[PDB]
C-alpha cells in the first residue's frame, strides 16, 4: 500500500509518503527511520524502498550516498586516531537505525542483496573489512559482522566471504576471545557471542569451505 | 586573495591549461590523459557536465568562443587534430575535425566576435591555419605556410579596432604580427628581442587606450612588453619586465584592468601592474 | 521592404489569420459584398502560396497540412455564400 | 601528487630541442 | 472491427492511432495477465501499421491521443519504437522470472536493464541500452562478472553457463575439447564487444576493472591489444592492485617500442615527432618501491630499470641534437 | 561417431548448395534421417526444411506453413534462411484460402521486427513490398476472425 507503481485514495497515500519526507527536524529522524523499517517488509517493498533511498541522494538526509559516506567518514576519522569523537549518542542511534533498516531490506529481498554487495561505487564489502581491522567499540564490530552475514546469504558472496574471514584472521587462528572474557562476561550479557555463531552458521550452511588457509596454518576449518 | 570553492577534477594527469567562459559559469580543462573535461561551477558547486575524448595524444590548449555563436569550444592537440565541439541541447558532439597539419597543434585562439567565427591554429610545423565558418556550409581553411622556421607556439588576436590582425610567437626567437590585406594574411611586423624560444604571446585587450600592448614570455625568462602608441606607425617598443631564472610558460592579461599574470617554472604566479609613471611593479605572488 | 522572405511566410500567416477573422465577422455583419470579394481574392492568393511552403522539419509538414485543410473549408464556405 | 623535485635528468632532456615542447608539457598558465 | 476497417482503408495513420488508444485504455482498465498481453499485441500492431507508410509519402503526421491541450507528438518511428522495445523487454523478463515479471509490468527502462542483467539475459540488456541511448557499461560489467565466476567455479555453474550461451548467440562452432562452457562464454563476450563497440576507454576499462575483482592474470593477446591502444591506462590499473613487476616489464617494452623495436605492438608511429612518456606513472612506481624496501630482488630490478632508462635518455639527447641540426 | 560438430558442418554445406542450385540434392537421403537428425541443430533444420518442401508441393500447405513458423520461432535457422522462410510464408498468406491464423501472422511480424533490429546491429525493395502484402493479408484474416 505504501508503494505506488490513480484512485483518489492512492494519490492521498503516495502523497503521504512524499508529504512526510519534507520534515527534516532531528526529532523525527529516528521514527521516520523506524517507519521505513516497517515499510520495507516483503521483497518487492524492499527493492522499491531501496530505490527510494537511492534517488533521494542522487541533499535529503536519508539516502544511500549519505549512509555509505557517513560510514566512510567514520572510518577515516576513527582510523586517523590509531596509535576521540566517540560517535555521539545521537549519531550512534542514527547509525544503528540505518543499519537495522538495511538489514530488513536485504533479508526480505535478495535482488537488493545481490545488488548491494557487488556494488563498486560505495564498495561496502572490504570497506567493512577495513573497518574491523581498526579496533572499534564492540557494538559497531557486531553490526558490521552481522551485515556481513545478510550479505553472505547469497552463495557467491558466501564463498567470497569464507576466503576473506580467513585472510583477515578476525578470530586468531586480540579479538572476540578477549571481548567475551572481559566485556561480555562482566556485563553478564552475551549479545556478541550469539551473533558470531549466527554468522558462522550461515556461512557453513552455504558451504563447509575447502581448506581455510594454506601456508599460514595447517589447512582446514578446525581452529574455528 | 579570498578562497572560493575548490574543484575536484577527477583527473589522472597534469592539467596543462584551463579557461573559463564569457560569463564565468563554466570551466574547461585539458590534461595529458587525452581528455577535455567541462565543469559547471555555479554558486560554489563543482559539477562535471561533460567528458570529451577524441584525441590520440595530449591536449595542450582549450578556448571558449563568444556566446552569440553558441557554446563553441575548441581544443588543439598532439595528434595534429583540431577538434571543434559544440553543445546542442545539453549534449556535446564533435562538429568539425581539421586534420591538416604535419605536427602537434599547440594553440587555439578565437577571433573577436566582430570579425566573425574565425579560429587560428598554431602548430609545430611552422604553420598557422585560419578556419572560418560562414554560417552555411563547411569551414574555409587559409593556411599560412612557413610562418616560423622551427615551429609556432602561441597565437592571439588583436582587440577589434575593422582590420583583422593577430600576433604569433615561435621557436625561431621572433614575435611576428600578421595582418589580413586584400583577403590574404600577410606578415606585418618582426619584433626581435628574445635570445631564445618564445613560449607564449598574448595581445592585451586594450580598453579606452590609444596604445596597443603585447606581452611575450620566453625560454630564457625575460618577459618583454611591446607597445605601439600609434597603430599606423607600427613602431613597437620593448620593455623588460623581469628576468625570471626559470622558464616562463604563458602570459595572460586581465580583461578589465590590464594586469599581467606571469607563470614561471618555479611553480609561482606573479602579478604585474604598470604604474602611472610607467614602471612595472609586482603586486602579489600567488605560488602553487 | 527590408525583411527577407518577408513576402512569402509573413504574407502566408497574416493572410490565414485575417481570413479567419474576416470570414467570421462578415458572415455576422450582413455579409458585405465588397469585403466578400476581397476575401475571395485573398483566399485564392493563399491557396497559391500554401503549395509553395518549403519543408525542412516535420512541424512544417503538419502545419502546412492543417492550413491547407482550413483554407479549403473556408474556400468552400465562401463559394457557397457567393455563387449560390 | 606531482613529484616533489626531480630536476636533473629530466632537466638535461628538458634542454633537448627534438621535442622541448613535449618535455615542457608539465607547464601551466591559465 | 474498427481496427480492421481502418487498415482495409489503408489509413495506416488512423489504424496506428486506434491501436495506440486501444493499448492505453486496455492497460488502464484491465491489469490481468491476459489484458496485459493484449496491450502488447495492440502496440505491436500499431507500430507495424505506422511503418507501412508509403515510401513516396515518407511522412506520418501523428497526433497525441490525448483522448484515451491536444498535443501533437510527431514521433515518426523513434518514440513508438522505444515504447515497444520497453514492452518487449518487460515481456522477456516476465518469462525468465515471475516476480521480476510483475516488477517489469510496472517500471521503467533502467529498472528493466537492472533486472535483466541480474537474471543473466545479457544480449537483451545490450539491445535495450542501445535504443534509449543508455551506455553499454552495465552489460559489459555483468558479462565480466560471469566470466570471473566461471574462472574459479563449480560444475553446476559451468552447465548453467553453457545454457545461457545458447540463449545468446555464439558466432561459430569450435571443436576444441579443452574449451568447455567457460571459454565459450568468454568468446561470446568478446564478439558482443567487437560488434557493439563505442568509446574504447569505457568498455576495456570496465572489463579490466571487473576482471580484477579478486585478481587475474590477463592473457597475452588482450595485453598486446591494450598496449597498442592505451598503454597509460594499462599502467594505471597495475598500480591499482600493486603489480609493480608487470608494470616495470610494460615500461621496458614501451621504451623498446619508442626506440623502434616492435613499435607496432604499442601503436607508436615512429622525422622524429612522437615521444610521449608517462613520467608520473614512473614516479608513482618508484615511490611504491621505496616504501617497504625489504626485497633485495625488487631493489635490483629497480636499479636495472633506472640504468636502462638513463641509457635511453642519453641516446634520446644525441638523436635530438642530430635532428635539430638537420632541420636547421 | 555421433559427432555433433562434423554433422553441423556437413548440414551447412548442403544448405549452401541448395541456395545456389535452387534444388536439394540427394532428396531421399535427407528424408529418412529419422533420429540421426537430432545429432546436430543444423542437421535438424535441414530435415524439417526438406519436409516442408515435400509437404507444400503435394498439397499440404497448412502443415508446411505450421512447420515453417515453428522453425523460425525456435531460432534454429541461421539468419539468411530467415528471409527465405518469410518469402515462402508470403504466398501462403496470399492464397485465397487463408492458411496462417491471426496469431501466427503476429508471431511472424514479431520475428520480422526482431530480425530488423538484429540486422542493424532491389532486395530491400522486394522485402518491403513483401512486408506490406503480408500486413494486408494478415489484417484481412484478422478481420475475418473478428468476423467469425
Amino acid at each position: 500500500e505504501y508503494w505506488c507503481p490513480p484512485p483518489q485514495r492512492q494519490v492521498l497515500l503516495s502523497k503521504f509518503v512524499r508529504q512526510m519526507s519534507d520534515l527534516l527536524p532531528a526529532t523525527l529522524y529516528l521514527p521516520y527511520l523506524k517507519m521505513l523499517r516497517g515499510l520495507a517488509s516483503g521483497p518487492q517493498c524492499a527493492h522499491y524502498c531501496f530505490s527510494l533511498l537511492k534517488a533521494n541522494g542522487g541533499g535529503s538526509p536519508v539516502s544511500w550516498d549519505h549512509f555509505f559516506h557517513s560510514l566512510m567518514l567514520y572510518h577515516e576519522h576513527l582510523r586517523r586516531d590509531l596509535p576521540l569523537r566517540g560517535i555521539t549518542q545521537r549519531e550512534l542511534d542514527g547509525l544503528i537505525a540505518c543499519l537495522q533498516l538495511t538489514c530488513t531490506i536485504i533479508d526480505w529481498s535478495e535482488s537488493a542483496r545481490l545488488a548491494l554487495c557487488e556494488h563498486a561505487q560505495w564498495m561496502p564489502v572490504v570497506v567493512i573489512l577495513g573497518l574491523l581491522q581498526c579496533s572499534i567499540p564492540p557494538l559497531l564490530k557486531a553490526e558490521l559482522l552481522k551485515t556481513l552475514a545478510a550479505f553472505g546469504k547469497s552463495p557467491e558472496i558466501a564463498a567470497s566471504l569464507w576466503q576473506s574471514l580467513e585472510y583477515t584472521q578476525i578470530l586468531q587462528t586480540v579479538g572476540i576471545e578477549v571481548e567475551l572474557n572481559e566485556i561480555e562476561s562482566r556485563c553478564e550479557e552475551y549479545p556478541l557471542t550469539r551473533a558470531f555463531c549466527q554468522l558462522i552458521s550461515t556461512l557453513v550452511e552455504s558451504s563447509f569451505p575447502t581448506n581455510l588457509g594454506a601456508g599460514l596454518r595447517a589447512p582446514g576449518f578446525e581452529p574455528y | 586573495v579570498s578562497v572560493i570553492n575548490t574543484v575536484d577534477t577527477s583527473h589522472e594527469d597534469m592539467i596543462h591549461d584551463a579557461q573559463m567562459d564569457y560569463y564565468g559559469i563554466r570551466l574547461a580543462t585539458c590534461s595529458s590523459d587525452r581528455s577535455v573535461k567541462i565543469f559547471d561551477v555555479k554558486n560554489g558547486g563543482q559539477i562535471l557536465i561533460a567528458d570529451l575524448r577524441g584525441h590520440e595524444g595530449p591536449v595542450w590548449q582549450v578556448a571558449w568562443a563568444h556566446p552569440m555563436y553558441g557554446n563553441i569550444l575548441a581544443s588543439c592537440s598532439y595528434d595534429r587534430k583540431v577538434i571543434i565541439w559544440k553543445e546542442e541541447n545539453g549534449t556535446w558532439e564533435k562538429t568539425y575535425e581539421y586534420t591538416g597539419h604535419d605536427s602537434s597543434v599547440n594553440s587555439v585562439c578565437w577571433a573577436p566576435h566582430d570579425f566573425g567565427l574565425l579560429l587560428a591554429c598554431g602548430s609545430s610545423d611552422g604553420a598557422i591555419s585560419i578556419l572560418t565558418y560562414t554560417g552555411d556550409g563547411p569551414w574555409e581553411v587559409k593556411k599560412i605556410s612557413n610562418a616560423h622556421t622551427i615551429g609556432c607556439n602561441a597565437v592571439s588576436w588583436a582587440p577589434s579596432v575593422y582590420i583583422k590582425r593577430f600576433v604569433s610567437g615561435g621557436c625561431d626567437n621572433l614575435v611576428k604580427i600578421w595582418r589580413e590585406e586584400d583577403g590574404q594574411w600577410k606578415e606585418d611586423q618582426k619584433l626581435e628581442a628574445h635570445s631564445d624560444w618564445v613560449r607564449d604571446v598574448a595581445w592585451a585587450p586594450s580598453i579606452g587606450l590609444p596604445t596597443s600592448t603585447i606581452a611575450s614570455c620566453s625560454q630564457d625568462g625575460r618577459v618583454y612588453i611591446w607597445t605601439s602608441d600609434d597603430a599606423a606607425t607600427n613602431c613597437w617598443t620593448p620593455k623588460l619586465l623581469h628576468k625570471f631564472n626559470d622558464v616562463v610558460w604563458h602570459v595572460s592579461w586581465s580583461i578589465t584592468a590590464n594586469i599581467l599574470a606571469v607563470s614561471g617554472g618555479d611553480n609561482k604566479v606573479t602579478l604585474w601592474k604598470e604604474s602611472v609613471d610607467g614602471q612595472w611593479a609586482c603586486i602579489s605572488d600567488v605560488n602553487k | 521592404k527590408h525583411i527577407q522572405d518577408w513576402e512569402t511566410a509573413g504574407k502566408v500567416y497574416l493572410d490565414y489569420i485575417r481570413v479567419i477573422d474576416m470570414l467570421n465577422l462578415i458572415q455576422q455583419d450582413e455579409s458585405s459584398g465588397c469585403e466578400l470579394e476581397k476575401l475571395h481574392t485573398k483566399v485564392m492568393s493563399l491557396c497559391k502560396w500554401v503549395e509553395l511552403i518549403h519543408c525542412y522539419t516535420a512541424k512544417d509538414r503538419l502545419a502546412q497540412s492543417e492550413m491547407a485543410k482550413r483554407v479549403a473549408n473556408i474556400l468552400r464556405v465562401v463559394l457557397s455564400l457567393q455563387q449560390p | 601528487e606531482l613529484v616533489p623535485l626531480e630536476k636533473s635528468v629530466t632537466h638535461g632532456r628538458g634542454s633537448l630541442l627534438i621535442d622541448m615542447g613535449l618535455f615542457m608539457g608539465r607547464s601551466f598558465r591559465v | 472491427l474498427l481496427y480492421a476497417f481502418h487498415i482495409y482503408r489503408h489509413n495506416y495513420r488512423k489504424a496506428g492511432s486506434v491501436m495506440f488508444e486501444y493499448g492505453m485504455r486496455l492497460g488502464r482498465e484491465v491489469r490481468t495477465l491476459r489484458g496485459l498481453q493484449k496491450q502488447v499485441n495492440s502496440y505491436l500492431a500499431c507500430l507495424n501499421c505506422l511503418r507501412l507508410i508509403r515510401p513516396e509519402y515518407a511522412w506520418i503526421v501523428q497526433p497525441v491521443s490525448g483522448a484515451v491541450s491536444s498535443q501533437i507528438e510527431i514521433l515518426e518511428l523513434r518514440d513508438l519504437e522505444k515504447e515497444y522495445v520497453l514492452a518487449q523487454t518487460r515481456l522477456t523478463l516476465a518469462k525468465h522470472n515471475p516476480s521480476t515479471a510483475a516488477i517489469a509490468g510496472s517500471s521503467a527502462a533502467e529498472e528493466m536493464v537492472a533486472l535483466l542483467v541480474q537474471a543473466g539475459l545479457f544480449d537483451t540488456a545490450i539491445s535495450l541500452c542501445q535504443t534509449f541511448k543508455l551506455a553499454l557499461t552495465s552489460v559489459f560489467e555483468g558479462l565480466a562478472c560471469k566470466c570471473i565466476r566461471l574462472q574459479q567455479g563449480g560444475e553446476a555453474a559451468q552447465a548453467e553457463a553453457w545454457e545461457w550461451l545458447a540463449a545468446n548467440q555464439l558466432a561459430t562452432v569450435i571443436t576444441t575439447k579443452e574449451s568447455s562452457a567457460t571459454d565459450e562464454a568468454w568468446r561470446l563476450m568478446i564478439s558482443y564487444l567487437d560488434k557493439y563497440e563505442a568509446k574504447n576507454t569505457l568498455y576495456h576499462h570496465c572489463i579490466i576493472n571487473k576482471l580484477l575483482s579478486h585478481g587475474v592474470p590477463l592473457p597475452n593477446w588482450l595485453i598486446n591489444r591494450y598496449k597498442a591502444m592505451d598503454a597509460a591506462e594499462l599502467l594505471r590499473l597495475y598500480l591499482k592492485y600493486d603489480l609493480l613487476e608487470e608494470a616495470a616489464e610494460l615500461v621496458l617494452e614501451y621504451v623498446d617500442a619508442l626506440l623502434g623495436k616492435g613499435h607496432q605492438y604499442f601503436g607508436i608511429q615512429a622525422t622524429s615527432q612522437l615521444v610521449w612518456f608517462p613520467y608520473s606513472a614512473i614516479d608513482h612506481l618508484r615511490q611504491a618501491l621505496g616504501e617497504n624496501e625489504s626485497n633485495q630482488h625488487n631493489q635490483a630490478i629497480l636499479s636495472k630499470l633506472q640504468r636502462k632508462m638513463d641509457e635511453y635518455f642519453q641516446k634520446l639527447k644525441k638523436a635530438t641534437d642530430d635532428y635539430k641540426k638537420l632541420v636547421q | 561417431a555421433k559427432d555433433a560438430a562434423f554433422a553441423t558442418l556437413i548440414s551447412d554445406r548442403f544448405l549452401k548448395e541448395y541456395c545456389e542450385r535452387g534444388n536439394f540434392t540427394d532428396l531421399d537421403l535427407i528424408d529418412n534421417l529419422g533420429s540421426a537428425m537430432l545429432l546436430s541443430d543444423r542437421l535438424t533444420f535441414l530435415g524439417k526444411y526438406r519436409e516442408f518442401h515435400r509437404m507444400y508441393s503435394q498439397e499440404q500447405f497448412s502443415e508446411a506453413a505450421s512447420l515453417l513458423l515453428s522453425l523460425m520461432t525456435a531460432r534454429i535457422a541461421p539468419c539468411s534462411f530467415w528471409l527465405t522462410l518469410l518469402l515462402d510464408a508470403l504466398p501462403l498468406l496470399e492464397q485465397k484460402q487463408v492458411i496462417f491464423s491471426a496469431e501466427q501472422t503476429y508471431e511472424l511480424m514479431r520475428c520480422l521486427e526482431d530480425r530488423m533490429a538484429a540486422k542493424l546491429e532491389q532486395d530491400s525493395s522486394i522485402d518491403n513490398t513483401k512486408v506490406e502484402m503480408l500486413r494486408l493479408a494478415l489484417a484481412r484474416n484478422l478481420a475475418r476472425a473478428i468476423v467469425t
